[PDB]
């Protein structure tokens, strides 16, 4: 079995790999 | 919660640090003191790979624990 | 320049695998599988010194830009220079229509 | 030596079991063998008997002075450690937090006892078939060094495109439960440790290049 | 070059006993600034800079490696390269001189 | 003559001994490196004996009640370290003591 | 799962090529000798293993491309053996095969069949040849 | 004659001079150490002013002499206290393994 | 209505005069002729484990170059009998033990030499202590104290 | 705060990351560094613990 | 404010 399946690889962008900033103050276009 | 599958089997490393100076590792030049393969060949069964790595004494750990 | 080049040579001839045993790893009961939280302390210092020695001209350029842009405005930003009768007389003489 | 050694070992084991409480667990306290490589098995047998014919921790054995500075006391300590670790490993679930805590503690304590006993002069307990071996034994004299270490395992599958592998399985070397394939078609691959010791590395100027 | 250097080379390789020195071999073994860049002033002509010879020397990968190329290098090959050029150079030089 | 020079460090002496141990079994062929190696060994053993005798004479005739001041010893340790690892000792660090 | 020790296969050896060794120790009065000189050997015992865990993994330095595989059989009868590389088929020269791996990840399937009692035994080997 | 007891046990710092014996017997070895450190510093300055890296032999000899003098002073317990300031770590090599995920190599 | 100095990373730098005293990680395995490696590693994946057998190699062809010292090797020009019938460089475990001994026993050199092991004498421990790198903050403090004593 | 993500598995690294000294953009989990789950042209000496 | 070059300037002068 498992011969007909496909991988569905995991892709990670370098921007996502180093410099994601979070919180409710993440985006500047927010009242918060 | 799903299994991550990699393209290569993982890697196992016994010791993370090695004794850069050791008769077992760094064979010295001019061995001073002690058909067929040879008579001077000698084997040594180590009690574990920890002999090749840096470990602190139990005494110093206890000393640091006392304070 | 000779001294700096010699130091950079010595720094670059170091090994990459340059961990450090910190003698405080006793309290961190490492079990040959964990990772010591201080393996990269001499490697970080070596890298910092090497890169700081390689970015010397950049620091020089920024320093000279700062110095020039703060000197050109001496007579306008420093009081005891701006208030002498000679600097005032010169700045007036420039603006004579 | 041995007196201060036992004192230090007791203090260390008390300090390292704050999260695991391995020292504060109670085992039947009347069990003992000679060869360690069968302990679990024998314990099972023991259980059966005392389970059909129907006590102390390690700190209690320390304060009562049960480990003598002779090899007997050291072997008793090693035996009790391995016993409590096997018990708590088979008690907790396969991959929970306390499972891996107990495994880590076992590794630490066993390595500590082995190194220390070897430092005081105490112990707790062929190349013919290949032509490569023939020519090597003919050309060079061999200064040898032998040691053993368990191997690890992972899951491996095959798909339309490629072969894929899993992370290393965190199953302890004391786990005797046979296995449980989460799915069929899962192959079990055996990962072998790394051989080289003085494996070279590039200079520092290689990773600190100017860009 | 030097007698002890020759001995260290002949001992690195295990063919130290396959060498014999002669008399003469033993007796001989015992013995302005052109502005390149412009980060600080007004740069001189690029032709003038090319006319001068550059010598960094101290660095290993030269004074510049592009980002993509360095990011996509192989570490094993370069480790072996440094082992051949930096550490094993004397043994290979002796093997070039002696040992045919 | 030939007069193999004095070994700079102990590794050089070890490699001298290795070269001699390799040459031994062909004396009629080499016949010249052996004599220089042996003269060097003689000089080294002589120097070692002289050093042992001088050390024995030194340790038994040091002083009765002299002692070293701690401040000067600390300054000397720091200066020795700095000079040993190619750093610089400021000018006001040794003349003034 | 279960525990199934092998019956036909016994003491499979995978070691470095003798030709690489000869060319690294003897330069044929030509070029320079190498500097790494790491020669390995991997032995697998038929018994004390399991037929349910028949895969093994290890890595090799880029110069360790040429390997050789030696097989011994407890079944002293006539058996059918097939070695599969990356799904080509090498031919032997107790059997001896010479393998030339490729950079990346290689898969070796060694298969024995009895054909008298009709028993099959497999051994899978995943090998990494680093760039 | 040659003694292996001496070949095995020898270092380039085994050349005691009469100055040490005198400055020990007559007390005040510290003066010798201070003068030798001054000479070392002067030699290093001269070695810097003209571009040369390898220290000369006399610098090695002064360094060895200072080390021996301080060693024999401390060993003879001729100091009240010894200052103990050490970096409580030390550099050591570290195992170096490769990545197992193979390269795509487009 | 003080001069903060660039750190003196002494642990990184090397000894200028006698480079045979650097830490084993910083030394160059090229003066003792140990650059080229001849290794032979035999594994055995028998029973849920591996019996690694590591072999260093020395040329069996070399006569009296890879064999232990014995009396029959040296002629009448030597006095090696008693010495041969009856260490010298440090290691990393021994350096660690020296640091721990200094940390526990400040100046009691005999207890330190006993903590390290029976191989090292007191003199060797004193040498290694003299050659150990010192902290940077203490160096700054000492140099600044001298500077302030000069200037005031 | 700030969030970092392993370059190999999508999972985010916690309390520590292994910065690649050559890529200068790709960071790794602690586990994916312990098990050598990076590219086959990188060695363990190319990463630094932050 | 980074004493990158101070040691060498000081030791040469
Ligand atoms: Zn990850």
């Amino acid at each position: 079995m498992f011969e007909t399946m496909v991988a569905n690889p995991i892709k990670v962008s370098r921007l996502q790999s180093n410099g994601v900033l979070t919180g409710p103050a993440a985006n500047t276009k927010s009242i918060h | 919660g799903e299994i991550l599958w990699f393209r290569g089997p993982s890697v196992i490393v016994n010791e993370r640090i090695i004794n850069s100076g050791d008769p077992h590792l760094s064979l010295p030049l001019n061995r001073w003191f002690t058909l067929e393969p040879d008579v001077e060949n000698e084997k040594e069964s180590l009690p574990g790979p920890f002999v090749l790595g840096l470990r602190p004494s139990a005494k110093f750990t206890a000393h640091r624990l006392s304070m | 320049s000779a001294r700096i080049s010699n130091r950079i040579n010595e720094l670059e001839r170091l090994p990459a695998n340059l961990g450090t045993y910190s003698l405080d790893d006793c309290l961190e009961f490492i079990t040959k599988d964990d990772l010591s939280s201080r393996m990269d302390t001499f490697k970080i210092k070596a890298l910092v010194e090497l890169k700081s020695l390689k970015l010397l001209t950049k620091q020089k350029s920024i320093r000279q830009k700062l110095i020039n842009n703060v000197a050109s405005q001496a007579h306008h930003n420093i009081p005891y220079l701006r208030d002498s009768p000679f600097t005032a007389a010169a700045q007036r003489s420039v603006q004579i229509r | 030596k041995l007196v201060d050694f036992l004192v230090n070992v007791q203090s260390i084991l008390n300090a390292a079991s704050v999260k695991c409480h391995v020292v504060d667990e109670s085992f039947p306290a009347k069990f003992f063998e000679k060869n360690p490589d069968k302990i679990y098995e024998s314990y099972c047998k023991f259980i059966k008997n005392r389970s059909n014919s129907e006590l102390t921790t390690i700190n209690k054995r320390f304060e009562n002075g049960e480990y003598e500075p002779i090899q007997g006391g050291f072997y008793k300590l090693y035996h009790d450690i391995k016993l409590v670790c096997t018990i708590l490993i088979h008690f907790y679930p396969q991959g929970t937090r306390n499972y891996q805590l107990v495994d880590k503690f076992y590794k630490f304590s066993s390595e500590l006892l082995l190194r220390e006993c070897c430092r005081i002069g105490i112990a707790l307990t062929d190349d013919d078939a290949t032509e490569l071996d023939k020519i090597i034994s003919y050309d060079f004299i061999k200064i040898s060094m032998n040691y053993t270490v368990p191997i690890s395992q992972t899951y491996q599958i095959r798909t339309k495109d490629m072969d894929l592998f899993s992370s290393i399985i965190s199953k302890s070397n004391l786990d005797k439960r046979p296995h449980e394939l989460p799915n069929t078609n899962f192959k079990i691959n055996n990962v072998l440790p790394q051989t080289d010791i003085e494996n070279e590395a590039p200079r520092l100027g290689f990773v600190g290049a100017n860009t | 070059m030097g007698y002890y250097d020759v001995l260290a080379g002949l001992s690195a390789l295990e063919k130290s006993s396959q060498v014999v020195f002669s008399a003469t071999e033993l007796q001989q073994l015992t013995q302005k600034r052109v502005a390149v860049h412009g980060y600080l002033g007004g740069k001189v002509s690029l032709a003038d800079a090319a006319q001068v010879e550059y010598e960094v020397g101290h660095s290993l990968l030269g004074s510049y490696v592009p980002r993509q190329q360095l990011e996509a290098l192989s570490s094993v090959d370069f480790s072996h390269h440094f082992h051949r050029t930096l550490e094993c150079k004397a043994a290979l030089e002796t093997h070039d001189v002696f040992l045919a | 003559e030939i007069t193999i020079p004095k070994p700079r460090s102990s590794a050089q002496l070890e490699q001298l001994l290795y070269r001699y141990r390799a040459i031994q079994n062909h004396p009629k062929e080499n016949k010249l490196e052996i004599k220089a190696i042996e003269d060097t060994f003689r000089n080294i053993s002589r120097d070692q004996d002289i050093y042992e005798t001088k050390l024995d004479t030194l340790r038994k005739s040091i002083d009765k009640g002299f002692q070293y001041d701690e401040d000067l010893l600390n300054k000397h340790l720091v200066a020795l370290q700095l000079l040993e690892k190619d750093t610089d000792v400021p000018d006001y660090f040794l003349d003034l003591p | 799962m279960e525990y199934k020790p092998y019956k036909l296969i016994q003491q499979i050896y995978i070691f470095s090529s003798k030709n690489l060794y000869s060319q690294a120790t003897k330069p044929l009065l030509g070029s320079r000798p190498s500097c790494n000189q790491n020669w390995v050997e991997y032995i697998f015992n038929g018994n004390e293993l399991s037929q349910n865990e028949n895969a093994f993994s290890f890595m090799l330095q880029p110069m360790q491309t040429f390997l050789t595989l030696q097989s011994h059989l407890t079944s002293s009868l006539k058996d059918t053996e097939t070695l599969l590389t990356i799904n080509k088929e090498p031919v032997k020269s107790t059997e001896i095969f010479d393998i030339r791996l490729s950079e990346g990840l290689n898969h070796l399937m060694f298969r024995c069949e009895d054909k008298i009692s009709h028993e099959t035994e497999f051994m899978n080997f995943w090998i990494n040849v680093l760039p | 004659i040659i003694k292996l007891q001496n070949l095995y046990n020898w270092t380039p710092s085994n050349y005691i001079g009469d100055d040490e014996i005198e400055n020990f017997r007559n007390g005040t070895p510290d003066k010798l150490v201070s003068d030798s450190l001054l000479k070392l510093k002067r030699l290093r300055k001269e070695r810097i002013l003209n571009k040369v890296l390898k220290p000369t032999t006399e610098e090695r000899e002064l360094y060895f002499k200072v080390k021996r003098i301080l060693k024999e002073v401390i060993l003879a317990k001729k100091v009240s206290k010894v200052p103990i300031n050490n970096v409580r770590a030390f550099p050591v090599l570290q195992t170096n393994y490769n990545g197992s995920i193979p390269v795509v190599r487009a | 209505n003080v001069k903060k100095e660039f750190p003196v990373n002494l642990t990184i730098k090397k000894n200028v005069y006698d480079s045979a005293q650097d830490f084993n990680a910083l030394q160059d395995e090229s003066r003792n002729s140990r650059q080229i490696h001849k290794v032979y590693i035999c594994h055995t994946c028998g029973n849920e484990s591996i019996n690694v057998r590591y072999h260093n190699l020395r040329a069996r062809d070399t006569n009296l170059c890879s064999r232990c010292f014995q009396e029959g090797h040296f002629g009448a020009n030597f006095q090696s009998s008693d010495f041969i019938r009856l260490k010298k460089n440090w290691s990393d475990q021994e350096m660690l033990l020296l640091l721990e001994g200094i940390e526990m026993y400040e100046d009691q050199w005999e207890k330190i030499a006993d903590h390290v092991g029976g191989h090292k004498r007191v003199e060797d421990c004193i040498e290694k202590f003299l050659s150990l790198p010192i902290e940077d903050n203490y160096i700054r403090e000492v140099v600044g104290s001298t500077l302030n004593g000069k200037g005031g």
